[PDB]
């Protein structure tokens, strides 16, 4: 409601999977300009950082038509047996062939631009300023056949998860989006002024008295003491816990494999697959349920307890559910 | 949606686009890192600069900006300041040192590639040690730890491939996660492996007799010092905590936790315990010489407390002396006025 993004479907598109939003600026397109709020599929924003990369096989025993640096022909089979698509230059180990968008510089002199390097049309790549780079996008310096290719990727903040949306949450001046709204409340019809009413009426609050709207993004998870999530000593030699318990571990262990996996190196599938899990878990000891039904192990296909529910079972409908002293 | 198709989906689609040529593609990759390595540690050499540095700055500008430095680890490498200085040096390294920085980020870019290509093969090994107590996700995001930490230690100059040398590093974080883990209350690998054999043992058992054991043969059947004793413990220690909140009686609303009683709390009858107990035991205290009634009312009462030692400068023949004759003055008038007679708890 209050950041205007699809207030249902938009928020679990990015936030519990990969679906980016891009936040301040992204410079190449799509076909269109930078989508200030709008989302892309890895599959779009693939094709927008690396540049655009297709390889392809070789039967026991042919040669290609093209050589190792000659460019391949928008549109041209790169050997027999395939058909690749349309910007690049020609690749090959001994079987298949590899297709590469971004334009090759080549350098005889050595290359001083560093692979990685953010560049713009300019920014020098080798051989002193006789190379200039001349597309945006960012550096590989590949040495084997001496070379210099720079990817079309500008810097475009494609961010998901509740990174993207503490963003988000920090950057709104909310008085620009109160006037904003006071003004397309009182003046179009009464369908985007309507909906309008209903956004105001939050960051009206937020405003008025109160506290201000960064905090609904957590960071730092606050832990129920531990009297109130005993571990006790029952009959013989078994011991009882408060399910919640159960919950922090998951919680603790996640965020801690977590910071693991960036330290080790960050293959990036695997951080968000985790940051993800994360994300669940922090979930967990705070409502469970209201998305997938977390369960210890066989024995109780019950529902952990949780923070969210052990406070409304308190007071909720039901006869007195857990009401009197 | 649900959380096991999307991951699935996206790294199968990820092996699927890059499937890692059999012989080529993992020796390009491996060689790099390897020669990524030996780059870091030479630049270590002509730097002065520790390796963890030069993993960390060179993996700064291959694999994140000053955002992935600044939120994961807080904040003692300024990312921008810090990391552009560390590039500054790197850069200066002449035609001859300068291919060893060119070289260790590719060593990188290569080792990232590698575990993209291969999480196929995780998903695929974690798959088995499914039902253990871990979740599929969780299960095999170690099993994903296991397959880097093998990136580490792959020698490609030994002929073999990696992917028989990922199953073994995942197989092993995988079961030691497992262990690890899998329950509230921690118990090391070895309660593990030998209360799992305990349960193997049985099956195998209750295959004969069609008695579940008496623990006398457990103990047979596992080996050199398995005893009674022993397998009766493991069986406690195995046995995990009961939830302290699960549905009682009938199911209907009944919660456990309302029926565990409480015990440091002393109950009103124990603050009305310790209310005439110190106060009159604080009356006896003053009325008597506080020369060996305190020595013994503070070197047991107050803090823990001997005898010798428990007189400041007197000896031990005047301590027993006003102990022993102030302690039955003391009982024996508390005799008289029978006010402690009725011992207090």
């Amino acid at each position: 409601t209050l950041l205007d993004l699809s207030a249902t479907e938009l928020e679990q598109v990015l936030y519990f999977s990969k679906y980016i939003v891009l936040d301040p600026k992204g410079a190449i397109l799509n076909g269109v300009p930078v989508e200030k709020r709008q989302l892309l599929t890895d599959e779009e924003y693939r094709e927008l950082r690396y540049g655009k990369q297709e390889t392809y096989p070789l039967p026991p025993g042919v040669d290609a038509l093209v050589k190792d640096g000659e460019e391949v022909v928008k549109g041209q089979e790169l050997a027999p047996g395939v058909v690749s698509r349309l910007d690049g230059v020609a690749l090959y180990r001994f079987a298949s062939i590899l297709v590469v968008k971004a334009r090759v510089y080549p350098f005889e002199d050595d290359v001083e631009v560093s692979t990685g390097d953010r560049v713009a049309p300019g920014d020098v790549l080798a051989d002193g300023g006789k190379v200039k780079s001349d597309v945006y996008g960012r550096v590989e310096v590949d040495l084997v056949r001496n070379v210099v290719r720079v990817v079309e990727s500008y810097d475009i903040d494609a961010r998901m998860g509740a990174e993207a949306i503490q963003q988000l949450l920090k950057e709104l001046d909310l008085e620009a989006l109160e006037k904003e709204l006071l003004e397309e409340m009182k003046h179009p019809s009464r369908a985007r002024r309507a909906k309008a009413r209903k956004r105001l009426e939050v960051v009206r609050a937020f405003l008025d008295s109160g506290n201000r709207p960064e905090w609904m993004i957590l960071e730092a998870v606050p832990v129920l003491p531990p009297d109130l999530r005993p571990m006790v000593q029952v009959d013989g030699g078994r011991f009882a816990t408060s399910d919640l318990n159960d919950l922090y571990r998951r919680l603790i262990n996640r965020n801690n494999r977590l910071k693991k996996l960036l330290a080790q190196g960050a293959p990036e599938i695997i951080i968000r697959n985790e940051k993800r899990m994360l994300q669940e878990a922090v979930d967990a000891l705070l409502d469970n349920g209201r998305r997938g039904a977390p369960v210890t192990n066989p024995g109780s296909d019950r529902p952990l307890r949780s923070l969210t529910d052990i406070l409304s079972g308190k007071q909720g409908r039901f006869r007195q559910n857990l009401l009197g002293k | 949606k649900i959380s096991t198709s999307d991951p699935v989906r996206q790294y199968l689609h990820e092996i699927g686009q890059v499937p890692l040529l059999t012989l080529e593609e993992e020796v390009e990759l491996a060689r790099k890192v390897e020669e990524g390595m030996e780059a870091i540690k030479k630049l270590s050499e002509i730097t002065g600069l520790d390796p963890d540095l030069i993993r960390e700055v060179v993996r700064a500008k291959i694999l994140g900006s000053a955002r992935v430095r600044h939120i994961p680890g807080l904040k003692e490498t300024l990312d921008p300041k810090t990391v552009e200085e560390i590039d500054q040096k790197l850069k200066s390294l002449p035609k001859e040192h300068k291919r060893y920085l060119h070289i260790a980020r590719e060593g990188e870019a290569a080792r990232q590639h590698l575990i993209e290509a291969n999480l196929r093969l995780v998903v695929s090994i974690a798959k088995k040690y499914t039902g253990r107590g871990l979740s599929f996700l969780d299960l095999i995001q170690e099993g994903n730890q296991g397959l880097i930490r093998a990136v580490e230690k792959f020698e490609y100059k030994r002929r073999f491939k990696f992917s028989t040398y990922a199953t073994w590093w995942i197989r092993q974080a995988i079961n030691r996660a497992i262990a690890d883990q899998a329950r509230t209350i921690r118990i090391p690998v070895h309660m593990v492996e030998t209360i799992n054999k305990l349960s193997r043992t049985a099956r195998q058992l209750q295959q004969e007799l069609g008695r579940e054991p008496t623990y006398e043969e457990i103990a047979e059947a596992m080996g050199p010092g398995w005893d009674a004793k022993r397998v009766e413990e493991t069986l406690k220690i195995a046995q995990e905590p009961v939830s302290l909140e699960t549905p009682i009686g009938d199911e209907k609303d009944s919660f456990y936790g309302d029926f565990i009683p409480d015990e440091h709390l002393p109950s009103p009858v124990d603050a009305a315990t310790q209310s005439l107990l110190s106060e009159e035991l604080e009356k006896a205290l003053s009325k008597l010489s506080e020369r060996e009634a305190m020595v013994l009312k503070l070197r047991k009462g107050l803090i823990d407390g001997e005898e010798v030692g428990a007189f400041f400068g007197v000896t031990r023949e005047r301590i027993r002396q006003i102990e022993n004759k102030a302690l039955r003055k003391l009982k024996y008038h508390e005799s008289r006025t029978r006010k402690l007679r009725d011992f207090l708890d």
